C-alpha cells in the first residue's frame, strides 16, 4: 500500500561465467531443421537463455534470413506443455529403469539378429546419427531402419531413379535463370533451400534506373500459394492434369512426350512457355514440385538437359539425405510387419506416427501388436500416450547435435542452455542401444566429428556456423531416355479432386501448440486458429448449390466496382460445413472461398485436429489425415461435397478482399519502366487531378531533419512473397501478446506489421494477388500525435514516432486518427503473467504491455538505442565527439527475417545509404499521400515482365 | 455556394454560407444603427422610441460580432488541425503575399 | 407535423414526437461515429462494430442515475422558481394596468 515499490530482491551468481559481461547479450551459431534439412541460425542468448533467432550470413540456405518456423522455435521451446519426465505407461519413471529395460530387451534380440527390433525416424541427415544407426545395424543384422515423415520428398528421389538410374540431389541457381517455370512447385515456400532460392529470385527481380534485365516466372498450380503471387503469369490448372501438362510441354519442345487434350487457355500457356524457352537456353530452369508424380520430375530433368540448362542453372550433387528412399512404401512395409505380428520391439524417434500416418494404414490399431513401443517426441504426443517408455526429447536449442542443409554443409547444432526438464537426444538413445548408457551428447558428436576434421576444425566450426570440409560433390549422371519415355503418364478425371497441402503456419502439425504460428494469419486466406476447405467461388456455387451466378464476377473496367460488391456479397457463404466423402471417410469441414483455386478442386490443409497437443491448439481444425491415403498422398480422385447447412464460425483478419479503386497498390510493366521509371506515378495523378504532379500543400511547418539522423524504411513490392516471416520476427522481438480466437473474432488481434492481399483484376475468379506489408509509416506530420491529450505519442529528434506505454491513459483516439490503422490496443489483459516459461521467453529490452495501453511499430527502437549508445561511446572513447552510425549497424527484426530482402532500413539523410538510394528511384511512393503525413516508410511500385504472346 | 464558393471548384466548406449569413447579419445591423442615428429626429421616433431598442440593437451587434468570429475560427481550426491537402490551399492563399496582414 | 398548430397543441402527439426525436438523435450520433469509423482509407482495415450487453447495461444505468437525481431534486427542492413566478405575476398585473 505504501513505499511506492516493493523490496525487489536481486540474486547474482556464485561463480561468474568466464566470457559473459552481465547485461550484454551474446550470439551463438546453431542449426534448425525443418523437414530433416538444416538451416544455420544466429540465436541470441541474453543471460544464458535463447530469446531471438536470426539468419546466419555465413551459412548457405540462410544468408541472413530465416523462415517463420525458425522464428517460432523460440516459443516452441518455451512451451509449458513440453514433456518433463519419462513415462513407462503414463506413469512417471526414471532413466535408469528404462536403460535396464532396454538392455534386457536387446539381450533377447541378441539371441536373434534383431529381427524383432525396428526403428522409425524421420528424414535423417545428421552424419552422427546416421553413423550410429549404421553401427547398430551392423551389430543387429536383421534390424530395419524405416524412416518416414508426412512431408517428404519421395517423388523427387523416385523421379531421379527413373531418369538417371541413381540417387541425385538437384540444386537450382536462380541467379542465372532469366526464365523459370514451376510445375506445381512451391519453391518460394518454407522447404529445402527456401531462403537461398527466394533471395536469388528477389535480387533478380529488384529493378532500378540502371537496370536492364528482369526474370520471368511461369507457375502452374492447383491451389494458389506464395510462389503464384510473384508470378508474372499464373495458370490455375487441376492437380491431376499437371502430369499431362508436363508431357505436352516436353512434346512441344521437340522432345519425347505425349500430346494431351487441354483447354485453349492451357494451350496458349504451353505456347508462351515453349516460346520463351528455346530462346533462353542455359538461362532457364523447369522446376517440378514434390507433390507431382515421379514422371513429372523425370520429364523436367529431360527438358532441362535438352535445353542446355544443366551445369548452368540445374546442378546435380551426391545425395545429402543419408539413406534416400520411398518413405511411404517403407511405412506400408512396417505396418504390414506389425499386422503380421513379426515385430517385437518398435523404437520411434519423433515424427508422431499415430497422427501423421495415412488413415488407410491403421497405425494405432497395429501399434498394439508390438509389445514394446518407445518414443521420443519433445511433447506427450498422441503416439507417446499409446506407447510405453516415453522419453522426453531435448529441444534443438538445448542439445548437442549436427545436421545437413541442402547441397550438404554439415553444420553443428550448438546448445544455449542445459535441458530445462532434462531429456535426451537421438544419438544418446542410439548410444544406449549400442551398449553405451549414460553417454553425454557432447562427447558423442565431438567423438564423431573429431578424427575427421580435427580439434582445430571443431573449434572453427563452433566459431562460425558451417563446416568448410563437408559439401556434396558435383557429379554428372547419365539420362535414360527409354525409361522416361515408356511411362503411362496418368490423365485427370474421376470428378472433384482433393489436394492435400501443408498448412502455411503449422506444417505437419508439430507447431500446433505454438501460439505465434496458430495466430499468424495464413497467406491468401487470412484465417487464424482454424482449418477450412479452400475452393474457388465457381466450385462452391456448383457443388454446394449456393444461389449465385458466379459469372457476374466477370467483367471489364467499366463495372469493376460492381463486381467487387458482388464478391463481397458472395463472401457471405464462408463457413458452410461440407461433408467431403473421399475414400470411405467423411470429414465435415467448413468451406472457405479462395478465388485463384482451380475449378473442381478442393484444398485441405494438414496439421489440424490433434487431441494430445498443448493447451494451445488442443482441439482446433478438422483432421485431414484420416481421409489421406497411401496410394496418393497429395492428390485426390473423386469426392462428394454434400452441403449440410449448419454453419461454423470462421475468423479472418481482413474480411475485405478487394481494394475499392484506390491508390493502395501500384503495378507497372518492365518494358515501359525501362524508358521511364516514373510512369506509374505520372498515371493515377492524371486521372485524379489532370496533371502529372500532385501539388500537395500543407499548413504545418514540421521539423527540419537536415544535419541529424533520419530513420526510414523501404518495402519493395517486387520482392515480397507473403512468407509472414516478418510478423513472427516482430512478435518474437517486441513481446507482442497472443490473444484467443474469440478476441480475434471481435477484431482485436495485436500485430505491429500485417500483410494484405487484395485479389484484383478482371474475372475475380482468376485474380492477380497483391501482397503488401503495412506497419507504422512514421509520419513526419503524424496525425496520431495531435490528438492524444496526455502527450503519450510524440515525435523524436531522429524523426521517429515515440509511443510511450506508461503515459497512455487509453483514450483510443490515437487510433481513430491513424489513416493506416496500425495501432493496436490492449482492450483486456493479454500478456501472460502466470506461465513461467512464457515469462522466460520475453525480450528484456522491451516492456511488456499491460491492459489499457496502445502499441504500434517502433522501428525496433531497442536496436536503434543500442547502436546510438555504442556509437556515442566509441566516439568519446577515441576523443572525436563525432557520433557517426554505420549503414548496416541497425537492422530491424522484420529486415533480418525477410529471406527476399524486401525490407531496407537506414538513414534517410546519409545519401550513400541503401535506403537513400532506394528512395531516389522513380517508382518510390508513400501510401495515402493526399493526407499530408509525409511517411518515412515508403513502397517501391511493383513492376511486371509479361510476355508479348500472352498479353497481345 | 454558387456565386463565391464556385470560384475555386477544388475547395468546399460546409460551414460556408452560414458564415455569409452571419456576415450579412452583422452588416445590416451596423447599417440599421447608422440609419437610426441619421433619422433619430423624424417626429415618429421622438414620440415612440426610447433607449431600450437602441440598447437591444447594440447587444445584437455585439452578439453577431462574436458569432461571426466563432464561425470563422471554427472553420479555421477544423481545416488547420486536420491538415488534409484538399482544404489547405484556401488558407494558403489567404496567408501568402501579404494577405496575412489583412487577416 | 410540428409545422401545424393543431399538432403543436396536442399533448400525446408532442410526447410521441419527442420520443422519436430522442431516438433519431441517438441514431444520428451513431451514424456520425460508428459508420464513418467502420470503413476508412485502407480497405484491409475494414470491420464491423457490434455492441455487447455491458455498454447497454451502462446506458440503462445512466438513465437510472439521471432519474434518481431528478426524483431527489423534485422531492427536496421546489421544481419551479418561486420568486421569478411572483415577479412575473407582478409584471402581468402592471401590464394589465397599462392596458
Ligand atoms: S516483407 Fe514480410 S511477408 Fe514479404 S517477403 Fe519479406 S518477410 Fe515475407
Ligand atoms: S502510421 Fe499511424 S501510428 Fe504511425 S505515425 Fe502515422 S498516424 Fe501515427
Ligand atoms: S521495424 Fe521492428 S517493430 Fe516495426 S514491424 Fe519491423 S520488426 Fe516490428
Ligand atoms: S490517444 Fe493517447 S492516451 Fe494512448 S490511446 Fe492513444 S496514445
Amino acid at each position: 500500500a505504501c513505499t511506492y515499490q516493493p523490496r525487489q530482491y536481486i540474486a547474482p551468481f556464485d561463480r561468474q561465467p568466464e566470457g559473459r559481461v552481465p547485461g550484454i547479450p551474446q550470439y551463438f551459431a546453431s542449426t534448425l531443421t525443418l523437414g530433416g534439412y538444416g538451416t544455420g541460425v544466429l540465436v541470441r542468448s541474453n543471460e544464458g537463455r535463447p530469446t531471438k533467432v536470426e539468419g546466419n550470413p555465413r551459412h548457405p540456405a540462410s544468408l541472413g534470413g530465416t523462415d517463420l518456423f525458425a522464428q517460432a522455435e523460440i516459443l516452441t521451446m518455451y512451451d509449458p506443455d513440453r514433456s518433463t519426465t519419462v513415462l513407462r505407461q503414463g506413469v512417471p519413471s526414471t532413466w535408469a529403469e528404462f536403460t535396464t529395460t532396454l538392455g534386457n530387451a536387446l539381450t533377447a534380440a541378441r539371441a536373434t539378429q534383431g529381427a524383432g527390433v525396428r526403428l522409425l525416424t524421420t528424414t535423417i541427415t545428421s552424419p552422427s546419427l546416421a553413423a550410429q544407426i549404421e553401427q547398430f545395424l551392423q551389430a543387429y543384422p536383421q534390424a530395419r531402419w524405416y524412416q518416414y515423415e508426412p512431408i517428404n520428398r519421395d517423388n523427387v528421389v523416385a523421379g531421379a531413379r527413373l531418369a538417371f538410374g541413381r540417387d541425385v540431389t538437384t540444386r537450382y541457381d536462380l541467379s542465372a535463370a532469366q526464365v523459370v517455370v514451376s510445375l506445381d512447385a512451391d519453391f518460394l515456400a518454407p522447404g529445402p533451400g527456401f531462403v537461398a532460392y527466394a533471395r536469388a529470385f528477389a535480387e533478380r527481380r529488384k529493378v532500378r534506373k540502371d537496370s536492364t534485365t528482369m526474370n520471368r516466372l511461369y507457375v502452374v498450380e492447383a491451389s494458389p500459394s506464395t510462389t503464384g503471387t510473384a508470378a508474372d503469369h499464373r495458370l490455375p490448372l487441376r492437380a491431376d492434369a499437371i502430369a499431362a501438362f508436363t508431357g505436352a510441354l516436353a512434346n512441344e519442345l521437340g522432345v519425347g512426350g505425349a500430346p494431351a487434350t487441354l483447354s485453349p487457355k492451357a494451350e496458349e500457356f504451353l505456347r508462351a512457355i515453349a516460346r520463351d524457352l528455346e530462346e533462353h537456353r542455359g538461362q532457364s530452369v523447369v522446376i517440378a514440385g514434390d507433390q507431382q508424380p515421379p514422371i513429372v520430375h523425370a520429364l523436367a530433368h529431360l527438358i532441362n538437359a535438352e535445353l542446355g540448362n544443366v551445369g548452368q542453372t540445374v546442378f546435380y550433387h551426391e545425395p545429402v539425405e543419408a539413406r534416400p528412399t520411398n518413405q511411404t512404401e517403407e511405412l506400408v512395409a512396417l505396418v504390414s510387419e506389425m499386422a503380421a505380428g513379426r515385430v517385437e520391439t518398435l523404437i520411434m524417434i519423433g515424427g508422431n506416427p499415430v497422427y501423421n500416418a495415412p488413415g488407410d494404414l491403421r497405425f494405432a490399431d497395429r501399434m498394439a501388436s508390438v509389445p514394446l513401443t518407445i518414443h521420443l517426441s519433445q511433447f506427450v504426443d498422441e503416439t507417446s500416450a499409446r506407447a510405453t517408455w516415453h522419453i522426453p526429447q531435448a529441444h534443438p536449442l538445448e542439445s548437442w547435435g549436427d545436421a545437413r542443409a541442402f547441397d550438404g554443409t554439415a553444420s553443428i547444432v550448438q546448445p544455449l542452455i542445459e535441458p530445462l526438464y532434462g531429456g535426451k537426444t537421438a544419438n544418446e538413445l542410439l548410444a544406449a542401444m549400442l551398449g553405451q548408457p549414460e553417454a553425454e551428447s557432447y562427447d558423442l558428436v565431438r567423438s564423431f566429428w573429431l578424427e575427421q576434421i580435427g580439434e582445430t576444425g571443431w573449434q572453427v566450426a563452433l566459431a562460425n556456423g558451417v563446416i568448410a570440409e563437408t559439401v556434396a560433390p558435383v557429379i554428372e549422371p547419365t539420362l535414360n531416355e527409354g525409361a522416361i519415355r515408356a511411362t503411362p503418364i496418368p490423365q485427370p478425371g474421376d470428378g472433384v479432386e482433393i489436394v492435400f497441402r501443408p498448412d502455411p503456419s503449422l506444417f505437419d502439425g508439430f507447431y500446433a501448440n505454438n501460439g505465434w504460428l496458430q495466430e499468424l494469419p495464413r497467406p491468401l486466406t487470412k484465417l487464424v486458429w482454424d482449418n477450412a476447405a479452400l475452393m474457388s467461388p465457381r466450385t462452391a456455387i456448383k457443388l454446394l448449390g449456393l444461389p449465385f451466378n458466379a459469372d457476374r464476377l466477370i467483367g471489364t473496367e467499366a463495372d469493376d466496382r460492381e463486381r467487387q460488391q458482388y464478391l463481397e456479397q458472395l463472401s457471405k457463404v464462408n463457413g458452410t460445413i461440407a461433408r467431403i466423402e473421399y475414400r470411405g471417410g467423411i470429414i465435415e469441414i467448413p468451406i472457405w472461398l479462395l478465388p485463384g483455386h482451380a475449378e473442381d478442386s478442393i484444398t485441405l490443409n494438414l496439421g489440424y485436429g490433434r487431441t494430445h497437443a498443448g493447451r494451445v491448439g488442443n482441439n482446433v481444425g478438422i483432421d485431414v489425415y484420416p481421409i489421406r491415403t497411401s496410394d496418393s498422398p497429395w492428390f485426390g480422385a473423386g469426392a462428394r461435397v454434400t452441403n449440410t447447412g449448419r454453419t461454423y464460425l470462421l475468423v479472418s483478419t481482413q474480411d475485405h478482399w478487394t481494394l475499392e479503386g484506390r491508390d493502395i497498390y501500384r503495378v507497372g510493366e518492365f518494358k515501359k519502366f525501362k524508358e521511364d521509371p516514373k510512369y506509374i506515378a505520372k498515371e493515377v495523378y492524371q486521372e485524379e487531378y489532370g496533371r502529372e504532379t500532385p501539388n500537395y500543400q500543407s499548413l504545418q511547418p514540421g521539423d527540419d531533419y537536415t544535419g541529424r539522423n533520419a530513420w526510414g524504411m523501404t518495402i519493395n513490392l517486387n520482392a515480397c512473397i507473403g512468407c509472414n516471416a516478418c510478423v513472427v520476427a516482430c512478435q518474437a522481438e517486441n513481446n507482442i501478446a497472443v490473444v484467443g480466437k474469440d478476441q480475434v473474432s471481435r477484431g482485436r488481434e495485436m500485430h505491429w506489421i500485417r500483410i494484405d492481399r487484395y485479389f484484383a483484376g478482371e474475372d475475380l475468379d482468376n485474380p492477380s494477388i497483391y501482397m503488401m506489408p503495412v506497419n507504422c509509416m512514421q509520419c513526419e506530420k503524424a496525425p496520431c500525435e495531435v490528438v492524444c491529450p496526455v502527450a503519450a505519442t510524440v515525435h523524436d529528434y531522429e524523426g521517429l514516432n515515440n509511443m510511450v506505454y506508461n503515459r497512455c491513459v487509453g483514450t483510443k483516439y490515437c487510433s481513430n486518427n491513424c489513416p493506416y490503422k496500425v495501432r493496436r490496443f490492449n482492450f483486456l489483459q493479454y500478456s501472460d503473467t502466470t506461465t513461467e516459461t512464457f515469462k522466460l521467453a520475453f525480450n528484456p529490452d522491451v516492456t511488456v504491455r499491460i491492459r489499457g495501453v496502445m502499441e504500434k511499430c517502433t522501428y525496433c527502437v531497442q536496436r536503434i538505442s543500442g547502436a546510438r549508445i555504442a556509437a556515442k561511446r566509441a566516439a568519446v572513447q577515441a576523443g572525436q565527439s563525432s557520433y557517426v552510425i554505420s549503414d548496416g549497424a541497425i537492422q530491424t527484426a522484420c529486415e533480418q527475417a525477410c529471406p527476399t530482402g524486401a525490407i531496407v532500413f537506414g538513414d534517410i539523410n546519409d545519401s550513400n545509404s541503401r535506403v537513400a538510394k532506394w528512395k531516389a528511384e522513380g517508382h518510390n511512393y508513400g501510401l495515402l499521400g493526399f493526407l499530408n503525413t509525409v511517411p518515412r516508410t515508403t513502397y517501391l511500385a511493383r513492376v511486371r515482365n509479361p510476355s508479348e504472346e500472352l498479353e497481345k | 455556394f454558387d456565386v463565391a464558393m464556385s470560384l475555386d471548384p477544388h475547395w468546399f466548406s460546409t460551414i460556408y454560407g452560414a458564415h455569409y449569413m452571419a456576415n450579412a447579419g452583422l452588416m445590416t445591423l451596423a447599417f440599421l444603427a447608422l440609419m437610426m442615428s441619421r433619422v433619430r429626429d423624424a417626429a415618429l421616433f421622438r414620440e415612440y422610441v426610447s433607449v431600450k431598442p437602441i440598447h437591444d440593437i447594440g447587444k445584437l451587434i455585439f452578439a453577431f460580432t462574436v458569432l461571426w468570429t466563432y464561425m470563422s475560427y471554427g472553420q479555421l481550426v477544423i481545416i488547420w488541425s486536420g491538415d488534409v491537402a484538399e482544404f489547405t490551399p484556401w488558407y494558403v492563399h489567404r496567408t501568402q503575399h501579404g494577405w496575412v496582414f489583412v487577416a | 407535423p410540428l409545422w401545424f398548430k393543431k399538432v403543436r397543441q396536442n399533448i400525446p402527439a408532442l410526447l410521441i414526437i419527442s420520443l422519436i426525436v430522442s431516438v433519431g438523435m441517438w441514431l444520428e450520433r451513431y451514424v456520425i461515429i460508428v459508420i464513418s469509423l467502420e470503413r476508412d482509407f485502407l480497405p484491409s482495415s475494414w470491420d464491423i462494430y457490434i455492441p455487447t450487453i455491458w455498454d447497454w447495461s451502462l446506458y440503462i444505468g445512466t438513465f437510472g442515475l439521471f432519474f434518481t437525481l431528478l426524483f431527489l431534486f423534485i422531492r427536496v427542492l421546489p421544481m419551479i422558481n418561486i420568486f421569478e413566478m411572483r415577479l412575473f405575476l407582478y409584471q402581468e398585473t402592471e401590464k394589465a394596468k397599462q392596458r
